[PDB]
Order: C-alpha cells, then sequence, then structure tokens
C-alpha cells in the first residue's frame, strides 16, 4: 500500500486518457495529517518531495546550481529552502526568491515578482512553490493561468541545463497548459502528490532530465483534466509514515558530468545520456543573478 | 557618538520578563544519530537534540538587524544548529545565550567535555 511511500505519482494510464475537465471533489478534502511533534507542514511536504526525487534519475553534478521560487512564507522564513539545502549535497549553490521579504538559508535570496528575476547562468534543478492567493476567488471556468507560470515556462526553456529537472507546484485551479506541454520536453514526467497533503489537489509537476525539444506532444488542457480525473477517482490516505525514516534522505552526489556543447553537437548518444541522468549540458561559469527594480519618485 | 541598539540585551530581558520566545524556528527531520556538534552544514542532532535551520534561529536574521560582526557575517545562516531538546522552546534564546567550544565544536556546557 501507498501509505509508506513519501507520496503518490500519477499512474501512467491516467496520463494516456482524453478526459474533459471536471470540478475537483476529494473525499478527504480538509482533513489534516498528524505531523510529528514540532514539524511544520512545509518541512514535511518538502521532505516527502525530496524523498520522491531520490527515486528518479536526477543529474547531480559537482557545484550543482539550484533555484527555488516562491520560497517565502507567511512566517517570514523559508522551511522549503531549509529542507532543500539539507537534501542537496553540501556546497550546492542554492538561490531562492519570493515576492515578499523572508529570512533564508539560501546562498542568495531575491525579493520581488519572479518576472523581475534574471540569471546569467543555467540551472540543474528548478523548484517552484509559487501560488497566487487570488486563485481562491474562483469566478468562472477553470482556465489555464498565466502570470508566474508564463515566467516559469520561459525560464525553463532559456535557463534549464539539458539533463536538468524541475518540480513546479500546481493545484486544481493553479495550473498552466504550456507547463504540461513542456513536460513533454523531458525524458520523463509525472505529477506527484505528497502523502502529508493527500487531502489537497496540490501536486508537484516533475520534469525529469530536460532535452530541449519535445519527446512527445502533450495537450496541456487535456492533461490537467486527466490529472483531476486521477485525483477525483483515487482518494489518497493522509500519511506521515515516511517522515520517520530519514536514513537515506540525502541526495547521492553522482558527480554527473558537465559539458558545454553547441546545438550541432547534440546527437542521439548525447540525448541518451541526458535521458539517463548521466549528463548535464551548460556553461560551467560563475553564477550571477539579478532582480529588475522599478524606480519611482513619488514626490509631486 | 556611542549609540547602538543592543538587541541581545533586549531579548534576554524580554525573556526574563516572561515574554513568549521567538517562534517559527524551522525544525528539521533527521535521524538524531549525529555528532551533537553545535553548528553544522547538515542536521547533526543526537538523541538529546533537535536540529533547526540556522537563519530562523538567529536573532539578527529574524529581527532584520545588522549582525554584530565587522563584516556582518552570520554564524547560523546557511547552516543547521543543534539545540538541546530541553531548550528547543527558545532556539533563538539558546544560540544567543550560549557558546560553541572552538576545540570540539560542541556547545560549551551542552556537549563540550574538554574539561576532563
Ligand atoms: C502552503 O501552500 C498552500 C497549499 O498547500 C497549496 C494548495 O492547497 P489547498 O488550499 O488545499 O488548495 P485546493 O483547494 O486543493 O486547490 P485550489 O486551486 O486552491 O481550489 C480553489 C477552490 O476551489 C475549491 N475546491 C478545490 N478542491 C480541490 C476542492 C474544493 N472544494 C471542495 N468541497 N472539495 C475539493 O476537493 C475550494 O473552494 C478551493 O478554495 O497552495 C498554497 N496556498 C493555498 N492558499 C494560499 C497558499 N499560499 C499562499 N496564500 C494562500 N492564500
Ligand atoms: C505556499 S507559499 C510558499 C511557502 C514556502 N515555499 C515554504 O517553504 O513554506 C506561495 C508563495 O508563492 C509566492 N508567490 C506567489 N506569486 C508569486 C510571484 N508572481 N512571484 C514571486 N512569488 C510569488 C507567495 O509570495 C507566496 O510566498
Ligand atoms: O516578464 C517576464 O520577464 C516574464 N513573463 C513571461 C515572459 N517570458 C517569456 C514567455 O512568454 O515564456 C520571459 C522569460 O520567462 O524569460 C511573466 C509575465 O508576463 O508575468
Ligand atoms: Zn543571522
Ligand atoms: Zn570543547
Amino acid at each position: 500500500s501507498q501509505a509508506w511511500q513519501p507520496g503518490v505519482a500519477m499512474p501512467n494510464l491516467y496520463k494516456m486518457q482524453r478526459m474533459l475537465l471536471e470540478k475537483c471533489d476529494l473525499q478527504n478534502y480538509g482533513d489534516s495529517a498528524t505531523l510529528p511533534k514540532g514539524i511544520m507542514m512545509n518541512v514535511a511536504k518538502y521532505t516527502q518531495l525530496c524523498q520522491y526525487l531520490n527515486t528518479l534519475t536526477l543529474a547531480v553534478p559537482y557545484n550543482m546550481r539550484v533555484i527555488h521560487f516562491g520560497a517565502g512564507s507567511d512566517k517570514g522564513v523559508a522551511p522549503g529552502t531549509a529542507v532543500l539545502r539539507q537534501w542537496l549535497p553540501t556546497g550546492t549553490l542554492l538561490v531562492d526568491s519570493d515576492l515578499n521579504d523572508f529570512v533564508s538559508d539560501a546562498d542568495s535570496t531575491l525579493i520581488g515578482d519572479c518576472a523581475t528575476v534574471h540569471t546569467a547562468n543555467k540551472w540543474d534543478l528548478i523548484i517552484s512553490d509559487m501560488y497566487d492567493p487570488k486563485t481562491k476567488n474562483v469566478t468562472k471556468e477553470n482556465d489555464s493561468k498565466e502570470g508566474f507560470f508564463t515566467y516559469i515556462c520561459g525560464f525553463i526553456q532559456q535557463k534549464l541545463a539539458l539533463g536538468g529537472s524541475v518540480a513546479i507546484k500546481i493545484t486544481e485551479h493553479s495550473w498552466n497548459a504550456d507547463l504540461y506541454k513542456l513536460m513533454g520536453h523531458f525524458a520523463w514526467w509525472t505529477a506527484f502528490v505528497t502523502n502529508v497533503n493527500a487531502s489537497s489537489s496540490e501536486a508537484f509537476l516533475i520534469g525529469c532530465n530536460y532535452l530541449g525539444k519535445p519527446r512527445e506532444q502533450i495537450d496541456g488542457y487535456v492533461m490537467h483534466a486527466n490529472y483531476i480525473f486521477w485525483r477525483n477517482t483515487n482518494p489518497i490516505q493522509l500519511s506521515s509514515y515516511s517522515l520517520f525514516d530519514m536514513s537515506k534522505f540525502p541526495l547521492k552526489l553522482r558527480g554527473t558530468a558537465v559539458m558545454s556543447l553547441k546545438e550541432g553537437q547534440i546527437n542521439d548518444m548525447i540525448l541518451s545520456l541526458l535521458s539517463k541522468g548521466r549528463l548535464i549540458i551548460r556553461e560551467n561559469n560563475r553564477v550571477v543573478i539579478s532582480s529588475d527594480v522599478l524606480v519611482n519618485n513619488e514626490n509631486l | 557618538c556611542a549609540f547602538a541598539v543592543d538587541a541581545a540585551k533586549a531579548y534576554k530581558d524580554y525573556l526574563a520578563s516572561g515574554g513568549q520566545p521567538i517562534t517559527n524556528c524551522v525544525k528539521m527531520l533527521c535521524t538524531h544519530t549525529g555528532t551533537g556538534q553545535a553548528i553544522t552544514v547538515t542536521p547533526e542532532a543526537n538523541m538529546d537534540q533537535e536540529s533547526f535551520g540556522g537563519a530562523s534561529c538567529c536573532l539578527y536574521c529574524r529581527c532584520h538587524i545588522d549582525h554584530p560582526n565587522p563584516k556582518g557575517f552570520c554564524d547560523l545562516k546557511g547552516k543547521y544548529v543543534q539545540i538541546p531538546t530541553t531548550c528547543a522552546n527558545d532556539p533563538v534564546g539558546f544560540t544567543l545565550k550560549n557558546t560553541v567550544c572552538t576545540v570540539c565544536g560542541m556547545w560549551k556546557g551542552y556537549g563540550c567535555s574538554c574539561d576532563q
């Protein structure tokens, strides 16, 4: 049974359907897991996410570069960043960002709308827990959303190293059709529901090993519908069991190889190594980031 | 001009007055089979300790004030601090009020056995 897993990933037969989009109606909606003593929800949530990422083919190069969007919290701190830095090998470059100010253990933190964020270099792993509170004001058909999803799609296409991976928080109403389409540009993809939040429509949309071109054409409107269909017909038991075994939590430093390479040079052997988590492609220069700042003189 | 805000004193006195300790310190899941050292690059709690994200346990970080250090560097941020389970109600107070032995790396008085 599923309850001893960190969470549940979308079974493949659901990925293959052509469902229409219904309202999400989960039988355990509102129930809260019992969390171990003194542990915040988002430490449990991120712990389970990382426990699941440990079962995939992540590239893990020396001097890994990881960027974490939506890392702030109403508490003024960054529980997610703390778990990622725990999980990631020591000395992994971790940058994070949020719209509102917070205190972080990341190596560098940028405050502002994510669309203001720019980076010279590419990344081996992108994490987003962004969620707009206005998504709660459902006033119409659940359409594809833009905003930070539009930024994220472009950021991936422009600044995710080949062989890199992503995990991007969605919900029933906080979702984007191009993001699903772009999952077709990875070797493998899923939607992963943590067991501590099994009662929520939240999932992490995980793209494993980026290939820079489509393996598969995905209709994002259809696929979100498939995902809601899965959630609607497979209730998940809230469970905190996996939180109690942290013996194998750390990400194994694979020392994955990094090559700069031009588009001409990406042949089917290179593409094979990307698919297997055995290669990263990007510059290996220094990591430089910035936030765009709008200037206004309010006087007169 | 000699003036500087003494936030350490402020919190120590607030606690002494019976003030509610700073909260939302970020506690980590770990095996609790670690070294017990005070401040580490990954959680190192033993069975007598809880591990926390450093930044959230630092009084200067949490209060949005400058670090008492010429270069402003912070001892805790980017790291994990192990807190005696008996003081994990006030991790900020603990790290402020206590000291780390430069020799063994354990909290002077809460693991340091260099006097024996
Ligand atoms: C910490 O991270 C947060 C969460 O962990 C994570 C999302 O979790 P969630 O809240 O559980 O969300 P959800 O209800 O499952 O999906 P939705 O898109 O919000 O649905 C919109 C609307 O549709 C209805 N709906 C949805 N579903 C699935 C239903 C149901 N009704 C039922 N009777 N049965 C159901 O199954 C209901 O009215 C919902 O409100 O996102 C973060 N987050 C949330 N809110 C904020 C925030 N962060 C910052 N500020 C915020 N204000
Ligand atoms: C559930 S919270 C993040 C909680 C955090 N990851 C943690 O570890 O506890 C959702 C976050 O997404 C951020 N967010 C929403 N829209 C954003 C945007 N356009 N740019 C940057 N951050 C955004 C919010 O400010 C908010 O802190
Ligand atoms: O303005 C920006 O830089 C990001 N935009 C998205 C523009 N993207 C390109 C795209 O459309 O995919 C630019 C980028 O992400 O680099 C987000 C928004 O409009 O809210
Ligand atoms: Zn500090
Ligand atoms: Zn000592």
